[PDB]
């Protein structure tokens, strides 16, 4: 059924399983026209396909071209997603597919489930959870691989870095939604603690900075004061 | 006008005929109904008054044969048989029209309920839906259950209901997802009408029969075979204008049949409003909803 608290180690047990958010699918600016009305222009977007236990994130692309000429656009991006999301299964050898696919939100089980009609022992699943993954356009070069693409692209990452030759996948797991988390609700803040000290710094074929065990202590601690500190400017508390 | 005779009423039991019902006491000299129409399928059903569980019955047309009832005390039910017998037949109809001992089928010549009913109801295919192929007649009760709910478990006695599934690869055209799931017209009159009904008029009956079972028995698969059937057309954006007229006469008249205080438990509260309010069709289903507004605005 749902994936809550209660069933939280089920993530890192041995059966493949995929979270798919589609926060990110379809972005747009809205600003004023000419006469004054309100339009849309898209930006690009992507479905974030994440594998909590290895890490493994296929970040699809969605280029803007995908929406040209077509309607209802929030409806077709659930659809768009669920089609993507069962043509990277299929591309997947069957050894490599998971048993289960999590979507992040309710709206997008029916569309998966459609498209996933062939593949009727893929369990669809919602999640009680609020995971922080709408936040993956606050990692930079993500975002920058988005940006810059002039066409449809799916690109293979690793959103643990390095991490898993030293903690285990909860633990990878849990900093990860903490720094996401971060991110999330305070942006500048979270950047300016990942990046303030110019000695630590993000390798060519990394995503997060190459802090020692220890800094990563100091780091999560600063996250968490982050959130509570933003909890109570929200809040008045 | 045909007659249904009975052997005897050796338990009180309330019986039903189509529409109608009226209550018999145990041992009772009741033989049976009589001025029965020609031209329509019937149903005959029985709730005993010891025992109200189990509302069972009988779809037959009396074109098809001679049939009477007599109560089984090993099974402990009225039994549905044929006699074969022409002539003994209409001995014991004329003696006990003679002794009066008869209802009469109590029908008001304005009243067309029952033919706007079953329109599209014939024995043949509830036959097919209900398999005992030695009789002529078929058995149905509260408690059978579809080949669909089966397959979610004694498959003899199982109503055999088309299949219908709006998430499964016979609903889905590969590449078509998203446009068959939001809109159903391929796999209705595609798959279905033209595939597996073959027309409009054998969906209908299965629809109409299907509601018929969800009255009469209670019968909770039937209920949710008719509402499927609705949802299907309703979900379609692209419908025969005939059909869509027709199904808006076969509702109204099932609204207006339904017991009032079984609204609760045979109206699916998710598929009328999307139905009405919703759906494709919203506004083409005038006189059902006018009735169903005026008569269970709450379920609205
Ligand atoms: O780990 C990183 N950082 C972003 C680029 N690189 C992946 C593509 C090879």
């Amino acid at each position: 059924g749902a994936m809550n608290s209660s069933n939280y180690a089920e993530l890192f047990n041995n059966d493949i399983k995929l979270f798919v958010d589609d926060t990110n699918v379809y972005r747009v600016t809205v600003h004023k026209t000419f006469e004054g009305n309100v339009a849309t222009k898209a930006i690009n977007g992507c479905i974030f396909t994440l594998n909590p236990k290895t890490g493994h994130l296929f970040l699809k692309i969605i280029h803007t071209s995908v929406w040209a000429g077509q309607k209802r656009l929030s409806q077709l991006a659930k659809w768009k997603t669920a089609e993507e999301v069962s043509a990277l299964v299929r591309s997947l050898p069957k050894e490599e597919q998971p048993k289960q696919i999590i979507v992040t939100r309710k709206a997008m089980l029916d569309p998966l489930e459609v498209h996933m009609l062939d593949f009727p022992n893929i369990a669809i699943r919602p999640t009680e959870l609020r995971l922080p993954f709408s936040a993956a356009m606050s990692i930079d070069k993500l975002s920058d691989v988005v940006m810059k693409a002039t066409e449809p692209q799916m690109v293979l990452f690793n959103i643990y870095d390095d991490w898993l030759d030293r903690i285990s996948s909860y633990t990878a797991f849990s900093r990860l939604t903490l720094l996401l988390r971060a991110l999330k609700t305070n942006e500048e803040s979270a950047k300016m603690i990942l990046l303030s000290d110019p000695t630590i710094t993000i390798k060519s074929y990394h995503l997060w900075p190459s802090f020692t065990d220890e800094q990563w202590i100091t780091i999560e601690s600063q996250m968490r004061d982050l959130i509570l500190t933003e909890y109570g400017r929200k809040y008045n508390v | 006008m045909n007659t249904v005779p009975f052997t005897s009423a050796p338990i009180e039991v309330t019986i039903g005929i189509d529409q109608y019902s009226f209550n018999v006491k145990e041992n009772q000299p009741f033989h049976g109904i009589k001025d029965i129409p020609i031209g329509h399928v019937h149903v005959i059903h029985f709730q005993h008054a010891d025992n109200s569980s189990m509302r069972y019955g009988y779809w037959f047309d009396c074109r098809m044969g001679n049939f009477y009832i007599q109560y089984d005390p090993k099974d402990g039910l009225y039994k549905m048989m044929e006699e074969r017998d022409g002539a003994k037949f209409e001995n014991i109809v004329h003696n006990f029209k003679e002794r009066q001992m008869m209802v009469s089928y109590p029908k008001i010549d304005e009243d067309d309920t029952w033919y706007n009913l079953t329109e599209f109801v014939q024995m043949d295919k509830i036959r097919k839906i209900v398999r005992k192929d030695e009789n002529q007649f078929s058995y149905v009760d509260s408690s059978m259950t579809t080949v669909q709910e089966n397959e979610l478990s004694d498959p003899a006695h199982s109503l055999n209901y088309t299949v219908i599934n709006f998430k499964s690869r016979e609903a889905i055209r590969p590449g078509h997802e998203m446009e068959d799931f939001l809109d159903k017209s391929y796999y209705l009159n595609t798959v279905m009408l033209q595939g597996i009904f073959k027309n409009s008029s054998n969906y209908f009956g299965e629809l109409q029969f299907a509601f018929l079972n969800a009255m009469f028995f209670g019968n909770y698969g039937s209920s949710l075979q008719w509402h499927a059937m609705i949802e299907l057309i309703c979900s379609s954006a692209t419908v025969p204008k005939h059909m869509l007229d027709k199904l808006d006469e076969i509702l109204y008249y099932q609204i207006k049949t339904l017991p009032e205080q079984y609204s609760d438990i045979l109206l699916n509260e998710r598929v009328w409003n999307i139905c009405l309010y919703s759906s494709f069709q919203k506004n083409s289903l005038h006189n059902t909803e006018k009735i169903m507004e005026n008569k269970y605005p709450e379920l609205l």
